[PDB]
């Protein structure tokens, strides 16, 4: 309803593969009052 | 100016338990809490 | 049906004329909750 | 990986959002952006 | 108190934060015709505080003030400035013909009356793209019974009576649930502990004894809670204890 909310988490992980079957929870990060329609998205690479 | 780059090769994996988050700005301990 | 279940939020946020119309929703449901408990306890007590 | 484009149309006809993250801070902005096709961030060693 | 108000099709939104909301100097500075609060009483605003506060701001014909009520449906509330049924906040409005209206007419305050769909609460649609209000398609600026926003309501000083430009501000706050940033004019006391007191933290009044916790709230948490959803613990806003 017109707010874009972000939550996040750091996870230290070893050589035990990826995306691990343990557990963790994300903390709130920001509440953005933007008031716009989001329908799609993309992500920024940064080759230097 | 812009340039077409960054080709993608998707694959599928199983997100076992991931992506739980603290649902509200409240503290709670020693409790099992139900949320929608 | 009240705006909060915490009776002090009602009493922080509203004046008497509409605070009492919210409080009475909680008096009604809480009182029904006791009436349920005491009926259940009388029904068990008669089995014990 | 440095951030995300979010929006409904991505071609300035309606607003859309950038999250951009660098070595020091984050910028968040919602605008009538025209995104071209492959958004990436072009950090370089600028001699001058 | 600024020169020109924003148009209702593109309502302006300011975030009020890191400050004291003494409203008394506003009420004695200027009259107002409307003063309707929702989920709060105007009487209590002295002893109270707010989490994040936004003012929504625009100018509108006085009839449409009725359309600013929580979740109400009508031409401005369906396509321009919808606010939800669960909006907690206050609406304040006053006549502007003494300030914005012009004897040659004013045309800066655009509004809309048609769209492809009824918009979502607190969403804004500034897009000038043409709307197909006729059955056949419409392209460019022209079209058979086609338009986008409609003509700005012409304001003349003597012309409108209940129908001239009224300035509107809507304060759409949330309260008592997060680390707060905008508080009423009531001054704080010192703390006391181990003694029974009428406490008030960020507007959360109660009666109890206060003690130092062993509990470890994360920086985003202001209140801690129990099985009856009453507040069991609190972070002291003057020292983060
Ligand atoms: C990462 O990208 C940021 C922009 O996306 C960039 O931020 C810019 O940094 C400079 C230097 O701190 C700021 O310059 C201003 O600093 C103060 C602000 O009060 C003024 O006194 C100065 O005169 C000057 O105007 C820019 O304002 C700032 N831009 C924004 C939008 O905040 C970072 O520097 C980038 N970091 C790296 C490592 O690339
Ligand atoms: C948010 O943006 C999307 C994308 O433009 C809108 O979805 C379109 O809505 C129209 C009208 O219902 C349809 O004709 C399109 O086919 C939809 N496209 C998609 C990809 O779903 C959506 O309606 C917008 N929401 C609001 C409230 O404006
Ligand atoms: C309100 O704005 C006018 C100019 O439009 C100015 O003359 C007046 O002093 C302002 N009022 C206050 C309280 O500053
Ligand atoms: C309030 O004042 C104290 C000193 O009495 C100070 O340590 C504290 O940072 C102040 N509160 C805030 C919100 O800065």
């Amino acid at each position: 309803d017109g707010y874009f909310k972000i939550y996040s988490k750091h996870t230290p992980i070893n050589l035990g593969r990826d995306l691990p079957q343990g557990f963790s929870a994300l903390e709130p990060l920001v509440d953005l009052p933007i008031g716009i329609n989001i329908t799609r998205f993309q992500t920024l690479l940064a080759l230097h | 100016q812009c340039v077409n780059l960054i080709t993608r090769t998707q694959s599928y994996t199983n997100s076992f338990t991931r992506g739980v988050y603290y649902p509200d700005k409240v503290f709670r301990s020693s409790v099992l809490h139900s949320t929608q | 049906g009240a705006i909060s279940s915490v009776l002090n939020d009602i009493l922080s946020r509203l004046d008497k004329v509409e605070a009492e119309v919210q409080i009475d929703r909680l008096i009604t449901g809480r009182l029904q909750s006791l009436q349920t408990y005491v009926t259940q306890q009388l029904i068990r007590a008669a089995e014990i | 990986i440095r951030g995300w484009i979010f929006g409904t149309t991505l071609d300035s006809k309606t607003q859309s959002l950038l999250i951009v993250n660098n070595a020091t801070n984050v910028v968040i902005k919602v605008c009538e952006f025209q995104f071209c096709n492959d958004p990436f961030l072009d950090v370089y060693y600028h001699k001058n | 108190n600024a020169t020109r108000f924003a148009s209702v099709y593109a309502w302006n939104r300011k975030r009020i934060s890191n400050c004291v909301a003494d409203y008394s100097v506003l009420y004695n500075f200027a009259p107002f015709f409307a003063f309707k609060c929702y989920g709060v009483s105007p009487t209590k605003l002295n002893d109270l505080c707010f989490t994040n506060v936004y003012a929504d701001s625009f100018v509108i014909r006085g009839n449409e003030v009725s359309q600013i009520a929580p979740g109400q449906t009508g031409n401005i509330a369906d396509y321009n400035y919808k606010l939800p049924d669960d909006f907690t906040g206050c609406v304040i409005a006053w006549n502007s013909n003494k300030l914005d209206s012009k004897v040659g007419g004013n045309y800066n305050y655009l509004y809309r009356l048609f769209r492809k769909s009824n918009l979502k609460p607190f969403e804004r649609d500034i897009s000038t793209e043409i709307y197909q209000a006729g059955n056949k398609p419409c392209n460019g600026v022209a079209g058979f019974n086609c338009y986008f926003p409609l003509r700005s309501y012409g304001f003349r000083p003597t012309y409108g009576v209940g129908h001239q430009p009224y300035r509107v501000v809507v304060l759409s706050f949330e309260l008592l649930h997060a680390p707060a940033t905008v508080c009423g004019p009531k001054k704080s006391t010192n703390l006391v502990k181990n003694k029974c007191v009428n406490f008030n933290f960020n507007g959360l009044t109660g009666t109890g004894v206060l003690t130092e916790s062993n509990k470890k709230f994360l920086p985003f948490q202001q209140f801690g809670r129990d099985i009856a959803d009453t507040t069991d613990a609190v972070r002291d806003p003057q020292t983060l204890e």
